[PDB]
């Protein structure tokens, strides 16, 4: 299967990416240094780790895959690859597997060394369930912004404006959408029902990421897992629909 | 017949960049697409690859549809310029394409020895030159006995030993039964290896056929040169009576342009009187036929 | 209702001093003569469950060593255990045990009464709305309630319009209010300990009083509640672990999330050297209660130190010495006790959370973490809050934890 | 002169950068927005420490967005080897790029703090215009110098690298280190030691950070609340006058430009 | 003499990429540097431009020092690939280079006509082709009548009309007294315009001199093709007696490789018997000499 044959490239190309390994080291240092100041200075420190992985796991995913499609179009290999026995779906889905297992490994070095810094500086029956819920949901947050990066790469025609949109999606989905949620609270009260606001949190995958790190809320947990996976499944379907229109 | 392109007219939206080309590529011949820099040489290959949609025309590649993966297993293609993946290494990127095309990984290494990039193998693609990438870009197209090549300028930035070694690699593939399409700009030299040139203008395919057909159809002068002739100035007369402009650059070098229809009697004039130190009876080249056919369409 | 002389008192001393022997009695009893009666420890003067058991109407009565049991519960007719009339001036009620569903010691209009060392176990089944007061004081000048132990009454040591009196060393456990104050101008209270109480100290509309050294261990929803107190003095109080809850009646206060100190319309008072420990709110400052000397306290372990819903600035440091804050991430270069940078306990996003509780869902967001940093970077958007220049670097109340 | 002839390119090439004009208009619409919020709250020393903090985040950002690809953006673009075959030196195509990119920052902050001054003289009625002109004249000729430091930083990190994608990694690294890491390293050194690491050296560590020398210049007269300053409340412990703080900002240019020329000479 | 390079052994640190080249370039001639892709061709021009240090050697451009700015005003240079400034326009970047070289700005517009970029002038360089950039890359080199051009592969990605116009533009600059150095790979065709080829191996400069001198030293076969001969199989004998291998591809096409020392008597055999339909007496090309010397070096 060539969905794996193009996935083995992106592992080998991602592990020699100098930009990724700098940030993934910085992700693992900040995950111990928050955990050092949460034990020496727990659900109170796993919430501060959730604010860290809401900053960086969208940033790691957008650093990997903002030049996934349009970086191959600028390199000319994309027009070459379509002449191979390859659909346009298998290029995208295989890059999603290849870029997906990088940040599925970058949280295993990120939080795999953070769980080592808690297990040697403190309960471990609660640790492997609160971090199993943390590492899985941090990968699924990263796979949304991976699929967001494939959407913006397929729309743009140049690599320089791809980073201009990947920064734009990162600003909008991390810290502009919640600032306009507060501005809809503190500046609008006659036309803003605040009971509706626990339901508008499902329109933001960074927000659904924190909600499955804050339980340990009108909706249950199982819809919240299926609302994070729906952000993958719609945006990958959006990325496949956009990639077929090049 | 390998490629049967009939009546196809590809448009970039409104602007019809190609128009009414009726191209037929036999199963063992080697076609040469030549033209301007905007004559549609690169886009005409995209019609063969099936990646670009044949608006108001049908393309029959190998008796099948041009976007089938069943025929893309035997369709190697080298694009114009491919800075492939500069963080990958040169051997590994060819291993990457071999897994994609269904080629065996044991076919990878001796392709580097065949193309001559074995010494710079296992080195990063950013460490490669322009010509070194062209050897690598050729190498992926040769993977797993492709019935149809498509080369768009394989000889750019490439040494004249290696380009001459490239055409021998092409002529090896001609004997195995694989049609090749060249889209070049190094028109002197390539005429020994192609079978049918396919000089095209902006939209329309101008002329096709072998070089024997083009020189028979397009009337071009033979460029004779009598270098180191004994006398030149009364030898100005010896071709004007036969209807040829006896232009002479140096003191004893007449580059006369004759008819190539009375070659024996004009050369019996040249071999009978006037001494032949070094003679260049030069046939009308592909470049002259290129020069004739581009202006004739304008 | 018989009298105390209708019992069998064996006189030990001929200075109007009596001694009741060990043995039970029955019914209400009445003091009309100045009898300094003592009792053996087996003198269980047990009433039947109706009326005030030991009414006192004569001045200078030294009641000592009695054990009262099961008086009435009609709080309107004031079924006390020891009722003390206004004519019963300078009464001493020393070392007594009381267990009954009404008032323990109801005094009114008296002067210089001393209710010392008694143990008043109120009730077990009543809903803290009819348990009766432990030590009810109604407009008394001179009272001395010392080293008592009131348990499971209704609203603890109730004090209504009583002017000059001391409350020293009394232990108050599992009651509704710990110490209730109503218009008690120029009062005083020292070293009292209140445990597991739905309000540790009710300070309502009483001026000029001194609250010093008192302790409140694990009380519910209000450590020290001060309503409309002026020219007061809050020095050395130890308020620990004010957990959330409700008073159950919501009569004069409301239910709280746990506030170690709640200042409601208290204009001038000195709040120094206190220790507000491990509550949900360290101090709640209402908007009407401003400009009073708050310096030298210890706000340690509280989940939110100050709640101040206003936009007026509020300096919290008199004479250049401020308070110790546990989350004060500051330094001390010039080696004095004071910190070098001022400490704002509240952001702007810490007051959006008070205005809108739905922001608690957004409280872990990076945009909130951006907005906490934007206030620290751009001080124009910082609303004028409850800062203190020169906060303390070390704990000043090193002795109050013992 | 050849130094101006290559300055005229970058002056006409930086103004076609759509990324510059976005975040230089963002510097203009924030310096009015801070100064409008500074007029509605009236204090004055809070609007100085926020504008100096605004230009701490953006004048290094406009400088590093402009000039991170000054040498390596010409080197991998092929036009650097061509340019040395013109009648130039390596010192003229760097100082010329410094003049060319320096006039953009001298204009991006004269636009930014220029409309900030008209958003004060037209908003707070009765404001002293002499104190306004002196304070915002001090903002103009010192945010350029902060911009020219990070401009000269960007020529250092462009001459060292050989790939423009790695120059963007270093320019983000220099912007993170000098703006909001050295302010946090010095904060974490002061909090965890409780001011007892060194009671005399620690104010001199502000001079190893040009964003802190920039904040110390503009917060000279209007100290006010120390909690608005943060770690710049160490600035009262500096025995140096205000005029040397200008000179330590110019020495951050001239050392990091002479380093930029000595690196470029062995490119 | 324009460029007098002697004794230069340019080293990339330890490795000596050039070795002892003694090159001399006359004041009106057109030199052609040809070789492998790792033969040191681009680096040999860096010695002339002065931006590379001559290790244990000296470079004399115009009798002056190679890094002096007094001589760089008359030294145009076109590199291999220059994506110039993709945000600038076409006219302004040529105006930009004109101010640097000290050329008058009145020369800028008519240079664009002279190279043929006037239709695409005042347009962004990111909107340019590879061949369009080579036109722009040529256009900056010609500013302010330079005494010495340096063109490294000027005809890559270029149409053979435009390459032929380019050498006409080169030969026009030859008449003005401007020495040109070509660093090429498109070797058939350029031999009509150069004066002295300067084919070099990996380290050493192999041979210089005119095409006559290279044909005189390196004894190479003349490639007589007699297509359309009457009989071929008994015409196999008619050159083997004279010492030539009479290889014949088709039924009637002997592509004989003779000695070029007996040109008259071999052709009188061909003109006397056997009819000459179309003959190609091809002299040993530039590529033929290039094939000989590089294997003679190794
Ligand atoms: N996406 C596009 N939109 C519009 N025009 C295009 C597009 N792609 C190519 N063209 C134009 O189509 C024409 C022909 O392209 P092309 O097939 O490359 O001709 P060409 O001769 O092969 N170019 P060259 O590589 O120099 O030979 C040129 O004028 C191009 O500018
Ligand atoms: N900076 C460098 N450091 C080390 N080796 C280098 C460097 N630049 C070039 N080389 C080597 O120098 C040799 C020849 O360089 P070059 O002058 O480009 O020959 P060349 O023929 O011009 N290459 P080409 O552009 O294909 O013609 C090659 O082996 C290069 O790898
Ligand atoms: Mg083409
Ligand atoms: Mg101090
Ligand atoms: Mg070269």
């Amino acid at each position: 299967n060539q969905v794996w044959n193009i996935a083995r490239k992106e592992l080998s190309d991602g592990l020699r990416n100098r930009w990724l390994l700098a940030i993934s080291l910085l992700f693992a240092v900040l995950a111990v240094g928050i955990a050092w100041l949460g034990a020496a200075a727990i659900p109170a420190t796993i919430a501060s780790l959730a604010s860290l992985a809401t900053f960086l796991m969208p940033l790691i995913a957008l650093l990997l895959a903002y030049d996934a499609i349009v970086g191959e179009d600028e390199g000319g290999t994309l027009m070459l690859l379509l002449t191979y026995p390859l659909g346009r779906g298998q290029i995208l889905l295989g890059k999603f597997v290849g870029h997906g297992l990088i940040l599925a490994l970058a949280v295993l070095i990120g939080f795999g060394c953070a769980a080592l810094a808690i297990a040697l500086l403190v309960e471990l029956g609660m640790l492997f369930w609160a971090f199993g819920r943390f590492m899985i949901s941090s990968t699924l947050l990263g796979w949304v912004f991976l699929a967001f990066a494939y959407v913006l790469s397929g729309k743009v025609n140049e690599k320089s404006s791809a980073a201009g949109l990947a920064l734009g999606v990162w600003f909008l989905f991390v810290l502009v959408f919640d600032l306009v949620l507060l501005a809809l609270l503190v500046l609008s009260e006659g036309k803003f029902n605040p009971e509706l606001l626990p339901w508008l949190l499902l329109l933001n995958p960074t927000d659904i990421y924190r909600l499955i790190n804050l339980s340990g809320l009108p909706v249950p947990a199982a819809v919240l897992w299926l609302c994070l996976l729906a952000w993958i499944g719609v945006s990958l379907l959006l990325a496949y629909a956009i990639f077929r229109r090049r | 017949n390998a490629v049967e392109i009939q009546g196809v007219s590809q448009r970039y939206g409104s602007m019809t960049v190609l128009h009414d080309l009726n191209l037929n590529l036999g199963e063992g011949e080697v076609l040469g697409l030549f033209g301007h820099n905007g004559a549609g040489k690169t886009t005409s290959m995209k019609l063969i690859l099936g990646l670009l949609s044949p608006s108001e025309g049908q393309v029959k590649v190998l008796g099948r549809a041009p976007n089938d993966p069943q025929v893309r297993r035997q369709l190697g293609y080298l694009p114009e310029n491919v800075t492939f993946y500069p963080q990958l290494s040169g051997r590994e990127t060819l291993r990457h394409f071999a897994r994609l095309k269904g080629a065996a990984l044991t076919q990878v290494d001796e392709l580097l020895e065949q193309v001559g990039l074995a010494h710079a193998a296992d080195r990063r693609v950013k460490t490669y030159s322009k010509g070194m990438r062209q050897r690598l870009g050729l190498a992926q197209a040769l993977l797993g006995e492709p019935r149809l090549l498509l080369l768009d300028e394989p000889t750019v930035g490439l040494d004249p030993i290696a380009t001459q070694d490239l055409y021998l690699l092409i002529d090896r593939l001609r004997q195995r039964g694989t049609s090749i399409i060249l889209c070049s700009h190094v028109l002197p030299g390539v005429e020994a290896h192609i079978n049918r040139a396919a000089i095209l203008a902006k939209g329309c395919l101008q002329a096709v056929g072998s070089l024997s057909q083009l020189r028979a159809e397009a009337g071009l002068p033979v460029r004779i040169r009598a270098s180191g002739i004994s006398e030149r100035d009364s030898w100005l007369q010896r071709w004007t009576d036969a209807g040829h402009s006896a232009r002479g650059l140096s003191e004893s070098s007449i580059e006369v342009v004759a008819v190539n229809g009375h070659k024996l009697v004009l050369l019996r004039q040249l071999l009978g009187e006037g001494e032949p130190e070094d003679i260049e009876i030069h046939q009308p080249s592909l470049e002259d036929l290129y020069r004739y056919y581009m202006e004739r369409a304008g | 209702a018989p009298q105390s002389i209708t019992t069998l008192p064996l006189q030990p001393d001929g200075e109007n001093r009596w001694r009741l022997p060990a043995g039970e009695y029955q019914g209400q009893f009445t003091i009309e003569q100045p009898m300094q009666l003592r009792c053996e420890p087996g003198a269980v003067i047990q009433s039947q469950g109706q009326g005030s058991s030991l009414l006192i109407s004569a001045p200078d009565v030294l009641v000592e060593g009695c054990t009262l049991y099961e008086w009435g519960s009609d709080l309107t007719a004031m079924d006390s255990a020891v009722f003390i009339l206004p004519a019963a001036e300078r009464a001493q009620i020393s070392n007594n045990r009381m267990r009954g569903p009404g008032f323990g010691v109801f005094v009114d209009g008296t002067r210089d009464v001393q209710v010392i060392g008694n143990e008043i176990d109120g009730d077990a089944g009543v809903r803290s709305q009819d348990r009766g007061n432990g030590i009810h004081l109604f407009a008394v000048s001179g009272a001395r309630v010392l080293h008592n132990h009131v348990r499971n009454a209704r609203d603890g040591i109730y004090i209504d319009t009583s002017n000059g009196n001391h409350l020293e060393g009394n232990v108050i456990e599992d009651v509704r209010y710990g110490v209730h104050y109503m218009f008690a101008n120029e009062n005083s209270l020292i070293d009292n300990v209140t445990r597991r109480t739905r309000t540790g100290y009710a300070l309502m509309q009483s001026r000029k009083l001194t609250v010093t050294g008192n302790r409140s261990e694990q009380d519910q929803n209000y450590g020290i509640l001060m309503n409309y107190i002026t020219y007061s003095t809050i020095t050395g109080n130890f308020v620990s672990d004010v957990q959330r809850g409700d008073t159950g009646g919501d009569s004069m206060i409301s239910g709280g999330e746990g506030k170690a100190l709640f200042i409601y319309n208290s204009l001038f008072n000195t709040i120094e050297n206190n220790h507000f420990e491990k509550s949900s709110l360290g101090i709640h400052l209402t908007a009407g209660s401003e400009d009073n000397r708050i310096s030298g306290n210890a706000f340690v372990g509280n989940q939110q130190q100050v709640k101040y819903v206003a936009s007026r600035t509020q300096e919290w440091s008199v004479d250049g010495r401020g308070n110790y804050w546990s989350d004060y991430l500051g330094w001390d270069r010039n080696n004095d006790g004071l910190g070098d940078i001022a400490y704002e306990p509240n952001d702007n996003v810490d007051r959006l959370l008070w205005l809108y509780p739905q922001v608690r869902l957004l409280m872990n967001s990076p945009s909130i973490e951006v907005l906490r940093w934007v206030q620290r970077a751009f001080p124009v958007i910082k609303s004028p809050g409850v800062q203190d220049s020169h906060p303390l670097m070390k704990l000043p109340t090193e002795k109050l934890l013992t």
